[PDB]
DNA sequence: TGACACGTGCCTGGAGACTAGGGAGTAATCCCCTTGGCGGTTAAAACGCGGGGGACAGCGCGTACGTGCGTTTAAGCGGTGCTAGAGCTGTCTACGACCAATTGAGCGGCCTCGGCACCGG
DNA sequence: CCGGTGCCGAGGCCGCTCAATTGGTCGTAGACAGCTCTAGCACCGCTTAAACGCACGTACGCGCTGTCCCCCGCGTTTTAACCGCCAAGGGGATTACTCCCTAGTCTCCAGGCACGTGTCA
């Protein structure tokens, strides 16, 4: 499908992991269900910051559009 | 690590949502977002399995992390 | 203090009830409960307008504000 | 007239200058008179329906409580 | 887990009364995550009703008013 | 009769619950109406996968035709 | 917008009126109401007869689907 | 015959709309037959709320109530 | 009694309908590996009965407590009219920035093996 | 009291999208009059926040009654799982069809709007 490759993807999960804690095992299916997760959670993100930047009488989507869609949601940011 | 997340594959995520033109500064925005959300999740994931104290983390209690973050 | 009066309110609130069902008594702490919730949402609801409106090139706020305002927010 | 007419211009207009809003089209009181309804009406169904399991006919304050504290809140 | 009690021929035998002719194996799965989503929205709604009643028995109208209340 | 069994649905439910609040007792009538309504719900979405499923020439059933179903009925998914 | 012309639709509505009722008028805003209404609904079900369509080995849509669609909705 | 005036253009375009990329023939005399059904619903329902009312003049509140209650 | 609603009428430019057209999706057909269905069987979860026991649902009843209409007023907030003045915008010039297209490559993935960690049967 | 799986680490041939590069086209930043509509000020108004009098329906808490849900004993008992033999079937490929989207030409009517007439709460 469109999803991002499987071993960078599990090579930052398992460095990220790494600075939060030590030693910890992590399993396959624990990575596709998270990696899932993420790319819808990205591919939503994308949309509405699209719709932000039509909004705004534009064409191309800006950081700043991004930025208002974290702020609208009532995440931290 | 950050940089495997590469540009193309950014822009194929944003094709899909419908995106036709794109700022070449978004991409290394995007990515400290990605970092911000990945960090989160797995930060509950592991209290759980700590609660736990399986030591293994179980698939099914991703899911729970996973839907519990979400909403 | 509220910056909506409580008369023309409980009014309202009274009639959309009577559709609902009908013969029913309702109690103050519960109308005044019921309408710092919806002052507070409106109150939100026109932060995240104005919000959109700075956003925009503009400085006045639009109804397509609102609509944009909305979808994002996932309520409609 | 409709009881809708009875939250006044001027009200709508205080509570936007209390949300940072500096000016306001004609058209927005209409808007968001039409949004306000809405909410009111859906949250007042669910109160009522807590009223009927307590096999009561005096809407209490604790109904109207938790039918916010269950409407998603964001 | 409790999940694994709705065994095959159980869902087999519902898709029989359903007028179902021949199964998937991968239908068993599908069936268990809807039937696991349909239970924890009703079940929800209904220990909602039986905490406003300040009971801690669910009571057969806390069931009814959250099945009436979760539409089709 | 009920075509599920009682005690592993009542096991379920009963675990479902505890994740809400604990300590909760459940009433023999509830358990049994809570039956009546799922069996219910799962023979209708049976037929309704069912009806998809030979619209489309074939015979059996597939994990895309109780998706297909779920989205025109008008659930989540 | 409509995606259907006013006048023909108008007098489609008057002319069905008609039989329910003898000598009753319409407002405007009212049959610009209905229409918005009836745009909605058979677009909403031209996408999910498209995506029974889909499904099928057959990108073209046939009547068939569209009994399908209104079938599984429960109207009839 | 009114119904005639529903063009098969128009009923293309809302097609269209639709996200449909090719169209069987018969569609449209099927899309037709159910365009009256959902038309003498609504209207029927409509002039029994007026008629309840005991009003001669059908209002917009009449229609929108009429929609409400019927999905 | 008054402002909205219905029936006629001019004229044009945008919209509807028919025909010539052709190719691409649709439909019938066959192999073939894939995969549910039936059967044999045995053992492990279940249903009903009763001791047995108490937290708890439901009913009866007394009380005061806020619910609701009613009456006075009055002044502060709301509607209406005129106005000076701030605000939305299309294309003007033009500037850069992503989109298109080509290449070597280095990491992505598959096939295989030695080896440790650990709750559990 | 040992174990089976699963991840860790390494080695390896292939293999294809990515970073780098250049060529190129269009889109957004600023403005400025054209045109718009909105807050401010002044007049006039009306209705509600209060506020006890009056009558009162009932929400809530305490006490009595019963009642049924939990836990265990139990036993027999009935059906769910695993595996092999059997046969039904989903799908990709091949071949043939027909009709639906393009496009041109002919035709056709919806609306501004202007006028006149009518009506019901």
């Amino acid at each position: 499908e469109l999803l991002i490759r499987k071993l960078p993807f599990q090579r930052l999960v398992r460095e990220i992991a790494q600075d939060f804690k030590t030693d910890l095992r992590f399993q396959s299916s624990a990575v596709m269900a998270l990696q899932e997760a993420c790319e819808a959670y990205l591919v939503g993100l994308f949309e509405d910051t699209n719709l932000c930047a039509i909004h705004a009488k534009r064409v191309t989507i800006m950081p700043k559009d991004i930025q208002l869609a974290r702020r609208i949601r009532g995440e931290r940011a | 690590n950050i940089q495997g997340i590469t540009k193309p594959a950014i822009r194929r995520l944003a094709r899909r949502g419908g995106v036709k033109r794109i700022s070449g500064l978004i991409y290394e925005e995007t990515r400290g977002v990605l970092k911000v959300f990945l960090e989160n999740v797995i930060r509950d994931a592991v209290t759980y399995t700590e609660h736990a104290k399986r030591k293994t983390v179980t698939a099914m209690d991703v899911v729970y992390a996973l839907k519990r973050q979400g909403r």
